[PDB]
RNA sequence: CGGUCCGGCCGGGAACUCAAAGGAGACUGCCAGUGAUAAACUGGAGGAAGGUGGGGAUGACGUCAAGUCAUCAUGGCCCUUACGACCAGGGCUACACACGUGCUACAAUGGCGCAUACAAAGAGAAGCGACCUCGCGAGAGCAAGCGGACCUCAUAAAGUGCGUCGUAGUCCGGAUUGGAGUCUGCAACUCGACUCCAUGAAGUCGGAAUCGCUAGUAAUCGUGGAUCAGAAUGCCACGGUG
């Protein structure tokens, strides 16, 4: 049976597909270090996955757009989470309860002008 | 190959003056497409606010235009030839090229 | 005048889920680079079993802990002229305090290799010599003294 | 207001277009030469370069509404002073003053 | 092995007593050196007989040290007498590299300290 | 899913980013604790998430015996054998003395050299200028695409990596003084850019004393544009790390 999922974080959207069977884990159609290798925070996807166990019995397949290698790991997070809550029913209940349906939605600060600085003033005191 | 553009300053004029090109465009017609509304081209401005001092902030800015390309299916002279020689679409501007 | 402010609770580790190690990065952090504090992180603990590490079940949190603030101090007034007092520390500060008393005191002095001097330091942190202990008997010495008339 | 700054432009700026915009092809033929350690030319490089009341340097284009030669916008044909005060009395198309 | 100064330290790098000599230094060096196809990889000081007296004779195809150094102090030597300020400038002690004077010409009276 | 300059490239799909109009969602509304069985807060619950939702545009009166006639008018004073204007040069880059703001190195947890990942947002038909070059290189030479979701500015830099350098107060920092140049303009003395080969210096985050921010904020490194003979450390947006 065919489980999918999305998710959005810090400027990136992420699309997730899982099938029962043992497999590997692709995206973009290559492995998670031939870009990704550089970063050292990357297995938060991992962190909804370690309830059906890193890819003994399932097949995990991962596209994401746009965005940095911290962003993208927070909505390929998302998209598993989104995913994992149909493979089981008991999933259902725990994927709420660890908290990773939460979004996190902020990425900038708005104008309000001047402010050279755009939030620092310049130095009060001192003469 | 005869093409059109609908330009405006504001995202409901421009939607309101599309559905008459798309009533124009089946008044003797039945074949439309799609109007796609496209990314906002936008140009931003930053200079002093007042005839009078203000030297530690200028004032800011930002012209949003609004663009749709509409497509007419079947460009008959029953359909756009009076509409090339006179337009007749306020608030907005259509712009007929070859 | 009430500060107090909001609730940041912050991310734990992506490799064993710590809270420790997911703050002690953000104290190694400088010019907000995280990448030269990840090359000091597990080297130090590494690098101390090639001297002294026995058992790791904590990784560093009882070097931590062996490591002790108590001289912390505020200022009181009703007026001009101030009034000093010392202060009883929550575990969170006593903890935030007594990591960055290690990691200064094996900047002390310029070296090679960063989880080296820190390892140095670790190797001491059984018995606490010089650094991170001789400034605070010398001015605890007015811990009472500063308690007198409240 | 010094009018004399206006009647530097309309004999620069409003006179350089068909004389000055392109021009340096009437110098260059002076480095056009068969061969190298020989001349043809001499001095006739101080004929060539001989006008002083027009020029490709010396052009300002200034404010067309108030003679300015600072803060003026070539997309309005205004100044910073005049963008708001056509704005304000709405007399200038697709410019709005807040509030996106 | 060598072609000037008197001394190298063993096979650390062979640019050392052939770089800062005067219109060679840390470019020309290694381009010299690549004459005899002594390199920055797998350093030696062994070079093979024949091999030495025609490198020697590509550091004399120009002037070395102290008689080219004579160059960099001569623009201040060739104008001095005319009272422009090249010349007075070149005749007295006084700024020549556009730096505000308002304001920290104090430093021309001396240090500092 | 069919064909393939093997290229989302072309058919084609409409799922999925995204670009975008429209509905749903949040009212202190529910419950506890305090407290005029008050009003209102604090805590809990739901959900992607509240508690001026997070944020913009925000400016009630009256303002100091306050600034601006150099943005524009205008009462008065005064000049016109000029406090004009048309030119050639100067001054605005005098320092005899009095105060500050930046930015870069002061390092090692770092630099230097040489490869490599990622954009975001502008600007572009006498313009942005690819490709390939001639040469040590600035530059010069030829010339395509492009009216810009269809080309160009433009291999983002921090970061990821491999060699290499090391406490010597730095053969680091490369200012500065020369040599060889390349261009712009009537013309580069002072007082113009940009390039190649030499040159060689102060400097261990500081002394009385003293700043800004509670979050994409403080801290830190790159990108773009307007102004445009040739040249901003000037003036404003955009993004990574955080």
């Amino acid at each position: 049976n065919q489980y999918y999922g999305t998710g959005r974080r810090k400027s990136s959207a992420a699309r997730v597909f899982i099938k029962p069977g043992n497999g590997k884990i692709v995206i973009n159609q290559r492995s998670l270090e031939q870009y990704f290798g550089r970063e050292t925070a990357r297995m938060v996807v991992r962190q909804p996955l370690e309830l059906v166990d890193m890819v003994e019995k399932l097949d995990l397949y991962i596209t994401v757009k746009g965005g940095g290698i911290s962003g993208q790991a927070g909505a390929i997070r998302h998209g598993i989470t989104r995913a994992l809550m149909e493979y089981d029913e008991s999933l259902r209940s725990e994927l709420r309860k660890a908290g990773f349906v939460t979004r996190d939605a902020r990425q900038v600060e708005r104008k309000k002008v001047g402010l050279r600085k755009a939030r620092r003033r310049p130095q009060f005191s001192k003469r | 190959r005869i093409r059109i553009r609908l330009k405006a300053f504001d995202h409901r004029l421009i939607d309101q003056a599309t559905a008459e090109i798309v009533e124009t465009a089946k008044r003797t017609g039945a074949q439309v497409r799609g109007p796609i509304p496209l990314p906002t081209r936008k140009e931003r401005f930053t200079v002093l606010i007042s005839p009078h001092v203000n030297k530690d902030a200028r004032d800011q800015y930002e012209i949003r235009t609004h663009l749709r390309l509409v497509d007419i299916v079947e460009p008959t002279e029953k359909t756009v030839d009076a509409l090339m020689r006179l337009d007749l679409a306020a608030g907005v501007d259509v712009q007929i090229s070859l | 005048r009430r500060r107090v402010i909001g609730q940041r609770k912050i991310l734990p580790d992506p490799k064993f889920g710590s809270e420790l190690l997911a703050k002690f990065v953000n104290i190694l952090m400088v010019d907000g680079k995280k990448s030269t504090a990840e090359s000091i992180v597990y080297s130090a603990l590494e690098t101390l079993a090639q001297r002294s590490g026995k058992s790791e079940l904590e990784a560093f949190e009882v070097a931590l802990e062996n490591v002790r603030p108590t001289v912390e101090v505020k200022s009181r007034r009703v007026g001009g002229s101030t009034y000093q007092v010392p202060v009883e520390v929550r575990p969170v500060r006593r903890n935030a305090l007594a990591m960055r008393w290690i990691v200064e005191a094996a900047r002390k002095r310029g070296d090679k290799s960063m989880a080296l001097r820190l390892a140095n330091e670790l190797s001491d942190a059984a018995e606490n010599k010089g650094t991170a202990v001789k400034k605070r008997e010398d001015v605890h010495r007015m811990a009472e003294a500063n308690k007198a008339f409240a | 207001a010094k009018q004399s700054m206006k009647a530097r432009e309309v004999k620069r700026v409003a006179l350089a277009d068909k004389y000055f915009a392109k021009r340096a092809e009437l110098k260059a033929i002076i480095s056009d030469v068969n061969a190298s350690d020989e001349d043809r030319w001499n001095a006739v490089l101080k004929l060539q370069t001989l006008p002083r009341d027009s020029s490709p340097s010396r052009q300002r284009n200034r404010c067309r509404q108030t003679g300015r030669p600072h803060g003026f916008l070539r997309k309005f044909g205004l100044s910073r002073i005049k963008v708001r005060e056509a704005a304000m009395r709405g007399e200038i198309p697709g410019l709005k003053k807040a509030s996106w | 092995a060598r072609i000037a100064g008197i001394n190298i330290p063993d096979h650390k790098h062979a640019v050392i007593a052939l770089t800062s000599i005067y219109g060679v230094g840390k470019t020309r060096s290694k381009a010299i050196l690549a004459a005899a196809g002594i390199a920055e990889d797998v350093k030696i000081s062994e070079l093979s007989e024949g091999q030495i007296d025609t490198l020697r004779d590509e550091v004399a195809k120009f002037v070395v040290e102290g008689d080219l150094r004579r160059e960099i102090s001569m623009s201040i030597k060739r104008l001095m007498d005319l009272g422009c300020y090249r010349g007075l400038r070149h005749r007295r002690g006084l700024p020549v590299r556009g730096q505000r004077t308002k304001t920290n010409a104090r430093t021309r009276k001396g240090p500092r300290k």
